[PDB]
RNA sequence: AAGACCAGGC
DNA sequence: AAGTACT
DNA sequence: AGTACTTACGCCTGGTCAT
């Protein structure tokens, strides 16, 4: 398989699995309180889309790099621009990656590792738990009602007007086409 | 647990169970196909050339010795003296 | 080994945790209902019921089905039954247990009969050591027959402090057979301890009850010592023997298990009959006899169950007593491939480190090798050579893990090699092989010698290695192994090698030398007396190979 | 320390324990007429401070248990007063190397 | 028996000697940690001999026109003769072979001086002899600083144990200890002169080889010591084909099963 | 042929760790089973083909192992556990030391 | 909800591959075997970040044969959905019993009884689709969907999802 | 001192026979049999009761009741046994085993 | 093919 | 048969 | 003081009888 930095001492008995819900309780790999391999403690990692398509676009990049360091010896036009960047450093069986590529690049909401930085810096100001800092970053949001029903783990960590600011500035900031 | 290359304690030279061993299982691989570090002067026998690749001390090797409370030393065929 | 890949990781054994078996769990694990005794025949039909042995176990007639886990016979272990008891059993091994607990704790309530509050007690419960504290424990309240319900605290012996309540009085108990028997104490009253009552008792006594006293809670709960569902090992544990068809062949096991089955049955059809209260009680008995000598039966409670015939039945246990059996004599010591032995004699042409293999053997014995571009050339030619002529081989295998057997074949004399693939090829000179002669009570009993294939029917030893394998010729016989992995070797060569044990630790002093002949004359071809002419010197210069040729 | 002759009461040695930290001990005439590590054999033995003990744990990586131990009873243990836990060195000859260093704990 | 009850133990990296729990048994294989392989009956001069000998033979006193080197062994023979900053190292060594002498005595009461001991010294120097082809007749050309200082310098280098603290290298001399005193016995400024003639040359040699030759009878952490001791008892008790006491393998039996009513019970009181 | 106690004893008096297991397994035992990495039992209803691995009652399909081991000390096994005795298999230590 | 979990990998190396770029093989290996996974509990294996300070550290050499074992430690971007996430796709499927959303690199399905009322399923349309007063539903057309349940299998992942709650449907 | 005593006496036993055994090996046994408290008997009623895994002492003299009383009082086997690993078809620590190797890429590379 | 015995070899 | 250890 | 409990060399070759 693939481990995963924790070793649960299972003791015969396997049995509890709780429910995984938007009550915010993941399945155990996925505490807000993770292991690093450096041995350290690390916040759990959320991702909203179109800053996923960043981070995926980044090392795929930076592998193509690599790729030759030892060789030696607009919406639709990004469309092309990966499936190019995929058919040179992916499997070419990742048919997953590549649905992934496309879902994550035409359902993004931000362009600019820029823009999505101060979506980061903004939401990161709440205590909110990274879940939510995800679905709040990757949702069309106009009231507070359309984000704490789409996401009822807010409900009560958060006042509407607040949350109704963040959801403002959020349209505001949520780059062209 | 491990242990720095320096605070280091062991015996500085290999004991015969290791290099018993190293020149074993180094053959196996070598009779495996595996790459031959060493120019064979001609030599055809796997056990043969790891003596040698054991005497230009160009095994690719490490010893890890573990201490009766589990924590190890980590030494290289390059540095173990080879008396015997 | 097996066979056929697994896209299951590997890894070594580092622990064992010994548990007890929750009747709970044996029910999960087993894929048997095992609700019928007989064996097959569906109305003579041959195949199998879904009673015993099959009702998805493993299998037998060569035929893949195994619960569709396939793969047949080889490489499909059994796979675990279960089979209701009637009625709770005890462990025939646990007995001695089941005892001295009750005599821990007593019944109604359940529940130990000395707390902190008894100060001989604390001492007893410091002791980090299952096999202490309850053999200090048990010592301490065997006496005690009297669930004590108020004790004078760490104060005033005059303030008396309440725990637990009930007070019914503790009765000693003793071993009657298979059961446990104890008196309540003007005279005595005596009862039989049902199983189902016993089981109760442990049930409920408590967490911290179960780990003070020697135990663990997800392993080993007492109780568990009382059988209540029963594991039925599959046929390759207790396999059958077919004299081809129309016969039979079952094992003795099959049958403990039969009768067991019977017993239960026949008990269970009377509580739901004509049930005569305490006529019954006759009946469980007897399967609390059989389910107890299943497992042992050179029990001091005399019979012995012999099966029809007087024969003795071998219980479980016995095919692990010591020696001759599974632990001691297959697991620390096994019968083994590429060995040899014959008789032993003298050559004093032989280098001490050598061996003479007769060629016979050395046509017998094979050993892999493994085709590379250092060797494929010569190996081919083994190959070619076949497996009659001596300097040959018999068995080329393919990365396809397929045997090729070099004598048959239509391609015999075909075959291009290919890197990668083994040439089971014969032993030649200088392969190094681990000779040695029983009894073996040194590290020189077995030493590593170097062969040398020649005629006639005898390994030839040299002399001087004789008094460490401490052997003579007067019809003596020795064997030899033949390693298997270029790293095996190397390791004979490396640190088993004759040349290397002539100096013994066992004593700081060589310990091979110069004996007979040798010795003898090595003494007169010495003496002032002693003089040899040119003619002679010469030959006897050109004898010792590394004369520097200088008369 | 008391010294008795012949014997004492088992009713009265039963209350050695009762006073801690304070403690006592029981010694017969008769086991002390002769000095037990005088004797060619006993070697001399070597009581170690809390603190010299936590070292030699530490020096050969070893735990309480895997140590060589002595008897809460034994002759010497006595003659020393060791205490349940308290670590001896032991101190012998050797006709391998003149001197060979030993450890016991108590038990 | 003797063998399930050893299997588990053997010598590990340390230099201890445990078994499967970690329990250690002998905090230094055999006290000494030498593999009973490199090992020879050896004397240790320095114990038999009337203290008159012992003087004639180590004793050097460089203030005494009898008891100094005479100038017709050593180079600077006669420009020594007297100087006062040698005779304290002079003096040193023989306040120590002296030391040697006692502790010996107290070691091995019987005065039996042949013992097992790794790097057979004896020999070692006899080939130096011969290689060297050292004639008796010329003188050497060694400073006795030369000798002392080197000597010292050579136990430093003979490690069996080598821990970087205290408690450890203090073991270390410990289970050198005996070996030494053979060694302060063999390289005694008057012996190493007026016996065997030896060099600069010789002697550095003589030198380095002790050391390696030291370094290679140590035990290889891995030995299965266990076992092997198991065996070499057993082994010679099989061997045994049989004034009037239990005596042999009976006797045997009775020891290893700790049996409280010996057949014979003696006792011997001086 | 036989390779008893006695041999084995010498073969770990020489210290030949490789050529002992070689005796004891690929000249002679050796058998690869499956385990379950929660109840360390051989149950695991392995068909290597479709892969499918399975081990109901602790229930698994993902954290499962092979072993390679003495056929007799499988059977060793599961002769305890008929016996009602549980033997487990963990491919990894816990108790540290 | 996309994540990036540290993870390890063990794999065993012949010695044929013994070479002087190792490591290369190694890493290009460890793609193989990962870049495309599934497991119930790391859901997608999508793709593995910083590919170049990847740890391998040293790798023991087995006892019988040379292959020797490193356990490769790495990074990636994974993603397991959830009974009761939210997220919208691009629907891929219509039939009589529903239409399947993209979500991602999986497939969440919806019930045409798990959907509203007042949205009926016109067979006779083409391409197949759903409509309603106002809201016509189709091939392209783009949803947001909520995860009622999820089911692991083989090398992926389903769930059920709907849109029968509020702020939910069409976009 | 009792050591001192049991060493001496079978050193006469072994001596007795004039055959010679290095003390080291005498001196073992002699200290197997006396470190754990006082005389810990070489046999079915001592040593194989010490705090030695299951598995071990099981290949000896009791076997079966030993595994019993094992699965009671759920034991734990290190597996660093001898005997264990012989039973487990698994390569002993012991000589040959006593350590791992590796092959380091590292210098896997100056290496050509 | 398994198990009990008996004779025997070193 | 004996020897030990346990009742 | 009486009774009970587990053990007993290593390996190897023959021929014989029967539920
Ligand atoms: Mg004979
Ligand atoms: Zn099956
Ligand atoms: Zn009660
Ligand atoms: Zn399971």
């Amino acid at each position: 398989s693939t481990s995963t930095f924790q070793t649960r001492r299972r003791r015969l008995k396997k049995v509890e699995e709780e429910e995984n819900a938007a009550t915010l309780q993941l399945g155990q790999e996925f505490q807000l309180k993770q292991i690093n391999h450096q041995g350290e403690e690390e916040e759990l990692i959320a991702l909203n889309l179109s800053e996923a398509r960043l981070v995926i676009k980044e090392a795929l990049v930076e592998r193509r790099r690599a790729f030759k360091r030892s060789q030696k010896k607009t919406r639709e036009k990004e469309l092309e621009s990966i499936d190019v960047l995929l058919e040179q450093t992916t499997g070419g069986n990742n048919k997953d990656l590549k649905n992934t590529m496309q879902y994550l690049t035409n359902f993004s909401r931000f362009r600019d590792q820029e823009t999505v930085g101060a979506v980061i810096q903004l939401l990161k100001s709440t205590g909110l738990h990274p879940f939510e800092v995800a679905q709040l970053g990757s949702l069309a949001c106009d009231t507070a009602d359309e984000a704490k029903t789409l996401i009822p783990s807010l409900n009560n960590k958060i006042s509407d007007d607040e949350l109704e600011r963040i959801l403002k500035e959020l349209s505001n900031l949520e780059t062209l086409y | 647990k491990a242990i720095p290359k320096d605070q280091r304690a062991t015996t500085p030279y290999m004991t015969k169970y290791e290099r018993a061993r190293i020149l074993g299982t180094r053959a196996l691989q070598i009779s495996m196909n595996a790459p031959v570090f060493v120019d064979l002067e001609g030599e055809t026998d796997p056990l043969r050339i790891a003596m040698k690749e054991l005497a230009e001390k160009k095994i690719p090797l490490v010893i890890r010795r573990y201490l009766p409370d589990g924590s190890f030393e980590d030494w290289s065929v390059e540095e173990l003296i080879v008396d015997l | 080994v097996g066979q056929q890949y697994s896209s299951a990781p590997l890894r070594t054994v580092k622990e064992v945790q010994f548990g007890l078996f929750s009747p709970e769990e044996v029910r999960a694990i087993s894929v048997a209902k095992i609700r019928f005794p007989e064996t097959m025949d569906e109305t003579q039909t041959r195949a199998k019921i879904g009673g015993l042995n099959d009702p998805r176990l493993g299998s037998i007639d060569r035929n893949l089905k195994c619960q569709t886990c396939q793969e047949g016979m080889n490489e499909c272990p059994g796979h675990f039954g279960h089979i209701d008891l009637a009625k709770p059993v005890f462990h025939v091994g646990f007995i001695a247990k089941i005892k001295k607990v009750c005599e821990c704790v007593c019944m109604h309530c359940g529940k130990l009969l000395l707390d902190e509050h008894n100060e001989l007690m604390r001492q007893a419960l410091a002791i980090k050591d299952s096999k202490k504290r309850f053999a200090a424990i048990w010592t301490l309240c065997k006496t005690k027959m009297v669930c004590e319900t108020d004790v004078p605290s760490e104060d005033d012996p005059t303030q008396l402090v309440s725990r637990g309540g009930c007070g019914n009085t503790q009765p000693t108990i003793r071993k009657d057979g298979l059961k446990l028997v104890g008196s309540w104490k003007d005279e005595p009253e005596l009862r039989v301890l049902s199983t189902e009552e016993i089981l109760n008792i442990f049930k409920h006594i408590s967490v911290k009850d179960f780990t003070s006293l020697g135990f663990n809670e997800v392993f080993s709960r007492p109780e568990w010592m009382i059988l209540t569902c029963l594991p039925v090992p599959p046929p390759p544990v207790r396999p059958s023997i077919s004299f081809n068809e129309s016969q039979r062949g079952e094992d003795d096991l099959t049958f403990k298990l039969a009768d067991i089955l019977k017993a239960n049955i026949s008990l269970e059809t009377l509580e739901h009959n004509g049930a005569p209260h305490h006529a019954i009680e006759e009946a469980e008995s007897l399967l609390q006899f059989h389910v107890a000598t299943y497992m042992d039966n050179d029990i001091a409670g005399q019979p012995q169950a012999l099966q029809k015939s007087g024969r003795p039945v071998k219980s479980i246990r016995a095919r692990l007593k010591g020696k001759e059996g599974r632990i001691r004599g297959n697991l620390m010591g096994k019968r083994v491939d590429f060995s040899a032995r014959t008789v032993i004699s003298g050559d004093p042409n032989l280098e001490l480190d050598q061996v003479g293999v007769p060629k016979s053997i050395a046509k017998t014995l094979t050993y892999p090798e493994v085709v590379t571009p250092y060797n494929i050339d010569r190996l081919t030619q083994l190959v070619r050579n076949g497996p009659n002529e001596h300097p040959g081989a018999k068995y080329v295998i393919r990365d396809s893990g397929d045997r090729i057997d070099l004598r048959y074949s239509k391609r015999a004399g075909d075959i291009q090699l290919q890197y990668g693939w083994k040439v089971e090829r014969h032993i030649m000179d200088n392969d190094p092989v681990l000779f040695n002669r029983q009894p073996s009570l040194h590290k020189m009993s077995m030493m590593a010698h170097r062969v040398k294939v020649i005629p006639y029917s005898t390994f030839r030893l040299n002399l001087s290695v004789t008094s460490p394998y401490n052997a003579d010729f007067d019809g003596d016989e020795m064997n030899l192994h033949v390693p298997q992995s270029e790293e095996t070797r190397a390791e004979l060569s490396q640190l088993c090698a004759v040349p290397l044990q002539i100096v013994s630790p066992q004593s700081n002093k060589p310990c091979m030398g110069i004996v007979q002949d040798t010795l003898c004359g090595i003494r007169k071809l010495t003496l002032r007396d002693t003089f040899i002419e040119l003619d002679q010197v010469l030959n006897m210069l050109y004898w010792v190979p590394d004369w520097d040729g200088v008369i | 320390i008391f010294v008795y002759q012949n014997n004492i009461t088992p009713s009265a040695m039963k209350l050695v324990p009762s006073i801690p930290p304070a403690t006592i001990e029981t010694f017969n005439e008769a086991a002390l007429v002769v000095n037990i590590t005088h004797h060619e054999l006993v070697p001399k033995h070597i009581r170690l401070s809390s603190d010299e003990k936590r070292e030699l744990l530490k020096r050969y990586r070893l735990k309480e248990s895997q140590l060589p131990r002595i008897q809460r009873a034994d002759p010497v243990a006595l003659y020393l007063g060791l205490k349940r836990g308290e670590v001896v060195k032991i101190i012998r000859k050797s006709e391998t190397s003149g001197r060979y260093a030993s450890y016991r704990i108590c038990m | 028996r003797l063998v399930k009850a050893l299997e588990d133990i053997m010598v590990h990296y340390d230099n201890t000697t445990r078994n499967s729990l970690g329990n250690v048994i002998q905090f230094i294989y055999g006290e000494d940690g030498m593999d009973a392989a490199h090992i020879e009956k050896q004397s240790l001069d320095t114990i038999g001999g009337s203290d008159a000998a012992f003087e004639k033979r180590y004793r050097v006193d460089l203030l005494n026109t009898d008891h100094t080197l005479d100038p017709s062994l050593l180079e600077s023979g006669s420009e020594i003769l007297g100087d006062l900053k040698l005779q304290v190292l002079l003096d040193e060594e023989y306040k120590q072979l002296v030391k040697d002498r006692k502790f010996l005595r107290e070691v091995f009461v019987d005065g039996e001086a042949n013992w097992p001991l790794p790097v057979n010294i004896r020999r070692i120097i006899q080939n130096a002899q011969q290689t060297f082809h050292i004639d008796h007749t010329k003188p050497s050309d060694l400073t006795i600083k030369d000798i002392v200082l080197g000597v010292k310098d050579l136990q430093e280098n003979l490690l069996v144990l080598r821990g970087k603290n205290e408690i450890i290298q203090n073991a270390q001399r410990d289970a050198v200890t005996l070996f030494c005193c053979l060694l302060r016995s063999r390289l005694a400024t008057r012996r190493v002169l007026q016996e065997y003639r030896l060099t600069k040359q010789a002697f550095d040699w003589v030198l380095s080889n002790i050391e390696a030759q030291f370094l290679r009878s140590v035990v290889h952490p891995g030995e299965m010591v266990g076992v092997l001791a198991a065996q070499s008892i057993g082994e010679p008790a099989t061997q045994m084909t049989l004034k009037k006491v239990t005596s042999g393998v009976p006797r045997l039996k009775e020891i290893l099963n700790v049996a409280k009513n010996m057949k014979t019970p003696s006792l011997t009181v001086y | 042929l036989r390779f008893g106690e006695m041999e084995r004893d010498c073969m770990i008096a020489h210290g030949a760790a490789s050529f002992l297991k070689e005796r004891l397994m690929e000249a002679s035992d050796a058998f690869r089973v499956h385990i379950c990495g929660i109840c360390g039992l051989m149950t695991v209803i392995a068909k290597l083909n479709h892969n499918q691995f399975e081990c109901k009652g602790c229930d698994n399909k993902i954290d499962i192992y092979q072993i390679h081991i003495p056929y007799a000390a499988k059977l060793l096994f599961q002769e305890l556990m008929a016996m009602n005795i549980t033997p487990r298999l963990y491919t990894d230590r816990s108790r540290d030391f | 909800m996309f994540f990036i979990k540290d993870l390890s990998l063990n794999i065993t190396l012949h010695p044929s591959f013994f070479g002087p770029r190792m490591k290369q093989y190694l890493k290009t290996k460890l793609l193989e075997e990962v870049e495309g996974s599934c497991t119930g509990k790391f859901g997608y294996i999508l793709c593995v970040l910083d590919y170049d300070n990847i740890d391998i550290q040293r790798g023991r050499i087995l006892p019988t044969d040379g292959s020797a074992e490193f356990n490769v430690k790495y990074r990636a971007v994974v993603f397991k959905p959830f009974k009761g996430e939210v997220v919208d796709g691009t629907v891929v499927s219509c039939s009589q019993h529903g239409f399947e959303v993209q979500v991602g690199p999986m497939k969440v399905f919806v019930t045409k009884h798990l959907m509203p009322q007042d949205l009926t399923f016109n067979a006779g349309s083409n391409p197949p689709s759903y409509q309603s007063s106002e809201d016509v539903i189709t091939i392209k057309s783009r949803i947001r969907v909520k995860i009622e349940g999820c089911i692991s299998q083989v090398s992926s992942i389903h769930a059920i999802g709907s849109i029968k709650e509020d702020y939910l449907g069409a976009i | 001192a009792g050591r001192a005593a049991l060493y001496k006496e079978v050193y006469n036993v072994i001596a007795s026979d004039g055959s010679y055994v290095n003390y080291r090996h005498m001196a073992l046994l002699v200290d197997v049999m006396t470190t754990q408290g006082g005389l810990t008997s070489v046999t079915r009623h001592g040593f194989n009761r010490s705090n030695t895994g299951a598995l071990m002492r099981c290949s000896f003299e009791e076997t079966v009741e030993i595994l019993f009383e094992a699965g009671a009082s759920a034991e734990l086997d290190d597996c660093r046994g001898v005997s264990e690993n012989v039973i487990l078809g698994q390569m002993a620590p012991i000589g040959t085993g006593a350590f791992d190797v590796m092959i380091d890429e590292e210098s896997l590379v100056k290496y050509m």
